[PDB]
């Protein structure tokens, strides 16, 4: 009541709501006029005398009914506000405490007064019998529920409330999160359940009720999803239905929870469950489910059954992360700091690159664990990587792209991260040289693939349903199968270079994977580019022949 | 000190970015910073009823300097404060034998900030784990970064600096938001005297500057591809001449290369040696005169801001173009400097970048536009990390530049 209010404008060439009130049935008219002399009692609300042209509908609903007021109309109208702290403390981030309690402040939005010079743009009205008499005319005092403007008012009015205490007590820890205070210490108990009551009546000072030690929450905590426990956290018990069907919803809600149990349960996969939502988003379209994704299901399952937890951070000890690779571009990882208990865990996919390799995957998810290792407890982990330092070293020299690698040692467990092939950086001396090229009709959609060689070899391919791409892919699929193990290629596409040059371990695309495998069982593969239909000599007479 | 008022262009909101997360050592150091600004009045925390936001950083030479992010509030601000209170660019700045370069940001925190405006220069240090709303201020006083602080100071600027300019006729002068470039021909002693004569000229008048780093924009511009120069040329070699060629043909009008793919007549190995024809010297000996020559008719254009491509090549070596139309480069280089126990592929960028804009500040007075060769989140991880002017250019994150990399190198 005594709070310091915050100014509140509307926004520029704005003026403030008016709307007519909608009719109200008899049993409610009566209900709400009981709700607001109580609420007028306590200042809350103020009769006025119509000289504001303002107003806004007021709604009633329920052994004791409750007051709605649409506000929409004022929302759209009021000025923008300091965004209210978008997300929540991760538990891998919190440090343990010996005592914790959580304080919920009642009447948490009725209890800071708003600003004065607003008021007014707040009233409503409650018609009289039938609209045959005028009604009651009130405003509010203090921030509305669903304002657009009382969360923020009411989180800074808190942090406000709160800077005594904290001065008086630097030991004690606070966290705000809306209606929630949430206080830890390592005060031994008795002094503990002393500083909450302290902080109680400080608070109640300030017009702010909250529970007495009888109803103060009890350990675990269900907070936000989480099993908050004294020494440990876990995610609450996730439920995967068991259906004879399932809609793109069921196979939306099942990816969510397997997503968020993954943050401590190691090892979920989620690959083939979403890539069933790679199609049309209509949200009731019942789709079969896949034998591969029922597979994975299952083995989301098995890990399901046993219940995990996560610790708490030490800032004493190291902040180590640790990497394993699972099937079609999948990783798990554990944050931990000690041999026996992780912070958290989670997983990486590769999210829609068309081809892509377990050295350029390996370092994405290096940079997503970076990124959460600052944003949950400001630091960065040392890293445990599955790789060699020639391997990693010869990827980063090569590759276009620049990049951070962090410290990191050598982990000798399997699977291994490995450059599976190496295509030559210059002609094979003695190696048979292949010119290939490949057509095909954008309309027809047939085409044509071959080659031609410096020994005298010609061969040439027909080809259905393709494109002019995919036959230019198929050429050099060609020459693959028909050389020997050292064998050097001329292609005359900048696509068919670019997807190979990349040197990629995996593709969506069964022919890539095709060519894949003829090139880790090649032991020299020098690949060259020349343009298209500029007479070159060998480029000239396999562009002929197709 | 009665402020200038500040007014936004036409329809535009102020900023709204948000503020990256930050390691405990940068927000501590931004935390202790900005206790002292906030003492010193500089700045002052502000309420829920301010919604603006603009992004802060911490960046090193051994203490902590703040950094922040004014590119938004820039866009908003700036375009209709260079309409109004624009700066002029010299041209003869990218001609002198000289050029250093001087910090003089600390001249803005004396000035006063429009008390209607400060309120779009709020700026959030965040708390880890999102365990606190961050701590949120604003600034009383014109900032550093902002694009509009320059121009509110630029009449005492012009003001302290006549009396040098008239002892120096011939030395040029020109303020980019914090630094100034002073530009001379004189030998590389006589500029560094006169530079130090200008620092105690800027001491008297109030002015400090932190030092207790020369440019040299006779940088032959734009530099010609070269060819290969082997003594003896295979099939493979004559392929990667011929592509090399051809891609140049679409830039230069006069590239002729038939005698050379004549010259791989049959279908041979690639590894066979090919002598060359005194009809392919006529292409080889000729393409390198036409290379050798400005491409014409391209011209800067002030309607349009400059775009720069980097391509990593190895070897601690970045090529770089600056170009506005496509095939129309207005700048070429090649940035080269590493040392094995301290470099590394985004120190090198990042170092690239800098001093790509820095070139692109002496030569047109304003910064190009990235489109930088990495990751996108690992560069708004760790670009600070290397950092060192106090402005910033824009960027964004291209995907990969295939063959071209033998192409300008
Ligand atoms: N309902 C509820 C709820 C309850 C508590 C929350 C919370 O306690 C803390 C407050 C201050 C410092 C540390 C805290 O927690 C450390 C972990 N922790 C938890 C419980 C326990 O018994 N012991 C223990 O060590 C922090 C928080 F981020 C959210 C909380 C939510
Ligand atoms: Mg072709």
């Amino acid at each position: 009541s005594p709070i310091e209010t915050v100014p509140v404008k509307l926004k520029p060439g704005m003026d403030g709501p008016k709307v007519k009130q909608w009719p109200l049935t008899e049993e409610k008219i009566k209900a709400l006029v009981e709700i607001c002399t109580e609420m007028e009692k306590e200042g809350k609300i103020s009769k006025i005398g119509p000289e504001n042209p303002y107003n806004t509908p007021v709604f009633a609903i329920k052994t004791k009914w409750r007051k709605l007021v649409d506000f929409r109309e004022l929302n759209k109208r009021t000025q923008d506000f300091w965004e209210v702290q978008l997300g929540i403390p991760h538990p891998a981030g919190l440090k343990k405490k010996k005592s914790v309690t959580v304080l919920d402040v009642g009447d948490a939005y009725f209890s800071v007064p708003l600003d004065e010079d607003f008021r007014k743009y707040t009233a409503f009205t409650i018609p009289s019998i039938n609209n045959e008499t005028p009604g009651i005319r009130y405003q509010y005092n203090v921030l509305p529920q669903g304002w657009k403007g009382s969360p923020a008012i009411f989180q800074s009015s808190m942090t406000k409330i709160l800077e005594p205490f904290a001065a008086q007590n630097p030991d004690i820890v606070i966290y705000q999160y809306m209606d929630d205070l949430y206080v830890g210490s390592d005060l031994e108990i008795g002094q503990h359940r002393t500083k909450i009551e302290e902080l109680r009546q400080h608070l109640l000072r300030w017009g702010l009720t909250t529970p007495d030690k009888k109803h103060q929450k009890e350990p675990p905590f269900l907070w936000m999803g989480y099993e908050l426990h004294p020494d440990k956290w876990t995610v609450q018990p996730i439920v995967l239905p068991e259906k004879d069907s399932w809609t793109v919803n069921d196979i939306q809600k099942l990816v969510g929870k397997l997503n968020w149990a993954s943050q401590i349960y190691p090892g979920i996969k989620v690959r083939q469950l979403s890539k069933l939502l790679r199609g049309t988003k209509a949200l009731t379209e019942v789709i079969p489910l896949t034998e591969e994704a029922e597979l994975e299901l299952a083995e989301n399952r098995e890990i399901l059954k046993e219940p995990v937890h996560g610790v708490y951070y030490d800032p004493s000890k190291d902040l180590i992360a640790e990497i394993q690779k699972q099937g079609q571009g999948q990783w798990t990882y554990q944050i931990y700091q000690e041999p026996f208990k992780n912070l958290k865990t989670g997983k990486y996919a590769r999210m829609r690159g068309a081809h892509t390799n377990d050295v350029k995957q390996l370092t994405e998810a290096v940079q997503k664990i970076t990124t959460e290792s600052i944003v949950i407890w400001g630091k960065t982990p040392k890293f445990k990587l599955p790789i060699q330092k020639e391997t990693w070293e010869t990827w980063w020299t090569e590759y276009w792209q620049a990049t951070w690698i962090p410290e990191w040692e050598f982990v000798n467990t399997p699977p291994l991260v490995k450059l599976w092939y190496q295509l030559e950086k210059e002609p094979i001396v003695g190696a048979e040289t292949f010119y290939v090229d490949g057509a095909a009709n954008r309309e027809t959609k047939l085409g044509k693939a071959g080659y031609v060689t410096n020994k005298g070899r010609q061969k040439v391919v027909p080809l259905t349903n393709t494109t002019n791409q995919k036959t230019e892919l198929q050429a050099i699929y060609l020459a693959l199968q028909d050389s020997g193990l050292e064998v050097n290629i001329v292609t005359d596409s900048q696509y068919a270079l670019g997807i190979i040059q990349a040197q990629p371990d995996k593709s969506e695309s069964e022919l890539v994977n095709q060519i894949i495998e003829q090139l880790i069982k090649k032991e020299k593969v020098y690949l060259a580019w020349v343009p298209a239909h500029k007479g070159i000599g060998g480029n000239e007479q396999v562009d002929k022949l197709v | 000190i009665e402020t200038v008022p500040v007014k936004l262009k036409p329809g535009m909101d102020g900023p709204k970015v948000k503020q990256w997360p930050l390691t405990e050592e940068k927000i501590k150091a931004l935390v202790e910073i900005c206790t002292e600004m906030e003492k010193e009045g500089k700045i002052s925390k502000i309420g829920p009823e301010n919604p603006y936001n603009t992004p802060v950083f911490a960046i090193k030479s051994t203490k902590w300097r703040k950094l922040v992010d004014f590119r938004e509030l820039n866009k908003r601000t700036q375009d209709f404060w260079e309409v109004q209170l624009g700066i002029p660019h010299p041209a003869g700045l990218k001609k002198k034998k000289s050029v250093t370069v001087l910090d003089v940001g600390d001249a803005y925190f004396s000035v006063p900030l429009d008390e209607d405006f400060r309120k779009y220069t709020a700026f959030t240090i965040p708390s880890i784990n999102n365990e606190t709303p961050g701590i949120r201020y604003q600034y009383n006083v014109l900032p550093q970064g902002w694009k509009g602080s320059p121009a509110i100071f630029q009449s005492s600027m012009t003001k302290i600096l006549e009396p040098f300019k008239k002892q120096n006729p011939d030395i040029v002068i020109y303020q980019y938001m914090d630094d100034l470039y002073v530009g001379s021909d004189l030998e590389i002693g006589q500029h560094r005297t006169k530079i130090e004569e200008l620092r105690q000229h800027l001491l008297r008048w109030g002015l400090t500057t932190p030092d207790k780093y020369e440019l040299h924009p006779d940088k032959w511009t734009v530099q010609p591809i070269v060819l290969p120069e082997k003594d003896s040329w295979t099939v493979n070699d004559i392929q990667k001449l011929v592509g090399k060629l051809n891609w140049a043909s679409q830039i230069y009008p006069g590239i002729k290369v038939r005698q050379l793919s004549k010259l791989l007549r049959g279908t041979k190995a690639l590894t066979e040696v090919i002598p060359l024809t005194e009809e392919a010297e006529l292409e080889l000996a000729e393409n390198r005169e036409i290379l050798k020559e400005p491409v014409h008719g391209v011209y800067y254009d002030p309607s349009k801001d400059l775009i720069a491509e980097i391509q990593k090549q190895g070897q601690g070596q970045w090529t770089y173009q600056i170009y506005q139309e496509p095939f129309k480069n207005l700048k070429t280089g090649k940035y080269a400097r590493m040392r094995g126990a301290h470099t590394n592929d985004v120190k090198q960028l990042t170092e690239a970048v800098q001093k790509i804009t820095t070139e692109s500040i002496v030569i047109w007075g304003k910064t190009p536009k990235f489109k930088l060769p990495i990751q996108k989140e690992t560069w708004e991880t760790w670009w600070t990390e290397y950092w060192q002017a106090t402005w910033i250019p824009e960027w964004e994150f291209v995907n990969t530049p295939p063959l071209v990399k033998l192409w300008y190198q």
